[PDB]
């Protein structure tokens, strides 16, 4: 801390004490409902540009692994949240336009 | 959590150190363990006798390297107690004096730097 | 005392710590200002010539801007600390000039302004970026217990000392100055008359010697 | 604590902040110097006497009452009534800690008690050198002579001055 | 500290350095993060 090999007599603040955590606690609601993304992405007919559909989705668990896995998506850009860390986050509501 | 302070004398004198964990109890810290209001002090022996402060710690506790020699912890001594022999008809008038010279040093200037 | 100050200054290196800390603090500030040039501040390198020699202006202006922001923050912090330290040093120098003007160029009656004890006079000595004062003070050494009284009855009148106080060694009363024991016979030249014996708390009985009476003893012979 | 404040419990934030070099250390050093110099000010203002004096058990000070400024032995901390009234009047987890002072309030009370006892029993002689016991009537006579007022004034109106001081 | 050294440990002849009037002597009292002085001063009252 003093950047020297000789320390003068006195008291010196060198580092800080922290109690390290022992184990990780992961808590999510224990709902096991499959999520309706399949009918959103694989619908036979998609709506018009001005009359874009809006699907309110709630009470499900979402892996997004199929969304990662499918290479049919030519364009995949996520802005507010990075795409990889999506399954670790629980959200209030999601809309699929 | 809390700051970690190391209490040591000069390195030419000894390499023994005493560690103060500031603002914590002596439970979470992973013998010679003492507990002050400044935090948990480990490595300093508690001494009932009071001396002049050498290395301040906090809350009236100061540390020193004394006797075989080890780091000790003690309450500050505010000076030798001296009662006055006060009375309503008693006076103490000096009969002899000494001429003492004291050295007072004050800073005046510093390095006239320019960047 | 001069020899003792010489020995103390030759033996104790921590006497001039009040100047050594100023020099060391200036060294720390200068060293921190120099070492802050080694920080990247988020850029690819801390070397301006390395950034210029690797990047064309469209990325070089951004990296140089990061360096300029970091170095400007370091310079502003350094100048602020220098201003605060210069103000403290100014306060210390004003105190030193006041001490010189009231203590070397004259005699100070302020207690502990010129060292412990009754100040007499001081000597200036030059110091590196500082001044050293050698305060010569008067300190009483050896003491004695005496029995005192605020006033003395002579003929019903109350006598108070013009200088000094009334002391007794056990058999006789004397008047002596406050800061040194020099017992003298209590005379009308040493004391003054005010009031009577019925108001003061603690008056004692004695006789006050009058300088004219002896010449009058010669007078009875003269008659 | 700079790292605790700006980057609490984050390795990535600490690595980013580490590119700013010794910005973090300088701040802690200035605060440490402040914390040292406040204890320095406390010692300079209070530890002005070499010995801890105490008053005799008999309060025969020529009618002057000092029980409101002398310490109360019945209190857990030996502090005066006036000191107590003053104490009553004058009233987190992001790395912001408060260091305790080196000198506790009991030791401040002891220093003020020593200075007050030395003043009462000795005038200025305890500050000049070793303490010289002076009865308080002649000490007040010294103070009256120090303002160009003849001491006959204090002795003949000692009761009036004592009553005015108590009031 | 200057007020203590020149006013409690001795007698101050500086005007208004130790309260209004002719200063005699002072008392120190402890305060939270401060110090309180009780300056005893001499003030004339009745005039002719
Ligand atoms: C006052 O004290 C001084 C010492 O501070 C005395 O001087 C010493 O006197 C002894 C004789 O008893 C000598 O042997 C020493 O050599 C003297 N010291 C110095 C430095 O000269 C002095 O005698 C004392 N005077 C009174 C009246 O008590
Ligand atoms: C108090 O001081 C007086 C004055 O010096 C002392 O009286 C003298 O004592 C000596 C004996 O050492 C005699 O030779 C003188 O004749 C005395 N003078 C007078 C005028 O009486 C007295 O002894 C001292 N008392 C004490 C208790 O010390
Ligand atoms: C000092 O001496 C005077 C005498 O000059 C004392 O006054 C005497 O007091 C007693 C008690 O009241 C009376 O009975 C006497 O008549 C008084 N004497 C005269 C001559 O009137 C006085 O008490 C003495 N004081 C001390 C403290 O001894
Ligand atoms: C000094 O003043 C205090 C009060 O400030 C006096 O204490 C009081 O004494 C009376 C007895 O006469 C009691 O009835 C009160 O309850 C006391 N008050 C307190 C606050 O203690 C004290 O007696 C005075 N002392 C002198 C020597 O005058
Ligand atoms: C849509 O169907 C394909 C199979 O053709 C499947 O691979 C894909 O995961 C489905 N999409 C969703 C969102 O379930
Ligand atoms: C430090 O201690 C050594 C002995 O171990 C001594 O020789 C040296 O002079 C000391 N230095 C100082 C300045 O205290
Ligand atoms: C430490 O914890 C104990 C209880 O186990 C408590 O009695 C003590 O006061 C605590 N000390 C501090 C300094 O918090
Ligand atoms: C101080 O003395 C007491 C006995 O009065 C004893 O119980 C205590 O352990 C002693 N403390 C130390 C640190 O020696
Ligand atoms: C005066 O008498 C007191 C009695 O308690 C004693 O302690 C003190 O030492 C005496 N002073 C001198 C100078 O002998
Ligand atoms: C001084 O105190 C004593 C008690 O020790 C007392 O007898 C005497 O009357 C007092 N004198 C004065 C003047 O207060
Ligand atoms: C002195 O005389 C003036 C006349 O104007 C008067 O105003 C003042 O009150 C007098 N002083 C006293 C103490 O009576």
């Amino acid at each position: 801390t003093l950047k020297s090999f000789t320390v003068e007599k006195g008291i010196y603040q060198t580092s800080n004490f922290r109690v390290q955590p022992t184990e990780s606690i992961v808590r999510f609601p224990n709902i096991t409902n499959l999520c309706p993304f399949g009918e959103v992405f694989n619908a036979t007919r998609f709506a018009s540009v001005y009359a874009w559909n809006r699907k309110r989705i709630s009470n499900c668990v979402a892996d997004y692994s199929v969304l990662y896995n499918s290479a049919s998506f030519s364009t995949f850009k996520c802005y507010g949240v990075s795409p990889t860390k999506l399954n670790d986050l629980c959200f209030t509501n999601v809309y699929a336009d | 959590f809390g700051g970690v302070s190391v209490i040591t004398p000069g390195t030419n004198t000894s390499n023994q150190v005493a560690v103060l964990y500031q603002d914590v109890n002596c439970t979470e810290v992973p013998s010679n363990v003492f507990q002050t209001r400044a935090g948990c002090l480990i490595g300093a022996e508690h001494v009932n006798n009071s001396y002049e402060c050498d290395i301040p710690i906090g809350a009236g506790i100061c540390a020193s390297y004394q006797t075989s020699q080890s780091i000790i912890a003690y309450t500050m001594s505010l000076g030798a107690e001296n009662s006055v022999a006060y009375s309503n008809n008693s006076i103490a008038i000096p009969t002899n004096f000494t001429i003492s010279v004291t050295t007072e040093i004050l800073p005046v200037s510093m390095t006239k730097t320019s960047v | 005392a001069i020899g003792k100050i010489q020995d103390s200054l030759s033996s104790t290196a921590s006497a001039l710590g009040k100047l050594q800390d100023v020099v060391n603090q200036n060294a720390q500030a200068l060293n921190t200002l120099v070492k802050q040039l080694s920080s990247n501040f988020g850029a690819i390198s801390s070397v301006l010539n390395d950034i210029l020699s690797r990047l064309d202006p469209p990325e070089a202006e951004v990296q140089i801007d990061r360096l300029i922001t970091g170095r400007l923050q370091s310079l502003q912090t350094y100048v602020t600390q220098q201003l605060i330290r210069a103000a403290e040093i100014r306060a210390s120098a004003n105190l030193a000039a006041t001490k010189m003007s009231e203590c070397v160029l004259g005699q100070s009656k302020r207690v502990d302004f010129c060292g412990k004890g009754y100040h007499l006079m001081s000597f200036p000595q030059s110091a590196p970026h500082g001044v050293v004062f050698l305060h010569v003070t008067y300190v009483p050494a050896q003491e004695k217990n005496f029995t005192t009284a605020p006033a003395i009855c002579h003929d019903g009148k109350a006598h108070f000392p013009r200088e000094g106080v009334f002391v007794s060694n056990g058999t006789h009363w004397f008047v002596t100055q406050r800061n040194f024991y020099e017992p003298q016979i209590i005379t009308t030249d040493n004391t003054f008359v005010s009031g009577n014996c019925d108001v003061v708390i603690g008056i004692v009985n004695n006789t006050v010697y009058d300088p004219l009476q002896p010449e009058l003893d010669s007078f009875k012979e003269e008659l | 604590d700079c790292t605790m404040y700006i980057c609490g419990d984050s390795t990535e934030c600490s690595n980013l902040l580490l590119q700013y070099g010794s910005f973090c250390t300088q701040l802690n050093r200035a605060l440490t110097g402040i914390a040292v110099e406040q204890d320095k000010n406390t010692q300079e203002v209070f530890a002005q006497v070499k010995q801890i004096y105490k008053t005799p058990p008999i309060k025969d000070f020529g009618g002057f009452n000092f029980s409101q400024i002398l310490p109360d032995p019945s209190k857990p901390s030996k502090r005066s009534f006036i000191e107590d009234l003053l104490f009553n009047k004058v009233t987190k987890f992001n790395g912001l800690t408060v260091l305790p002072p080196l000198l506790t309030d009991e030791m401040i009370a002891q220093y003020t008690s020593a200075l007050l006892a030395g003043t009462i029993t000795s005038g200025w002689t305890f500050g000049a050198g070793a303490a010289l016991q002076i009865p308080f009537a002649m000490q007040m006579a010294y103070r009256f002579n120090g303002i160009g007022v003849t001491q006959n004034v204090l002795y003949e109106n000692q009761k009036l001055i004592a009553n005015q001081f108590n009031s």
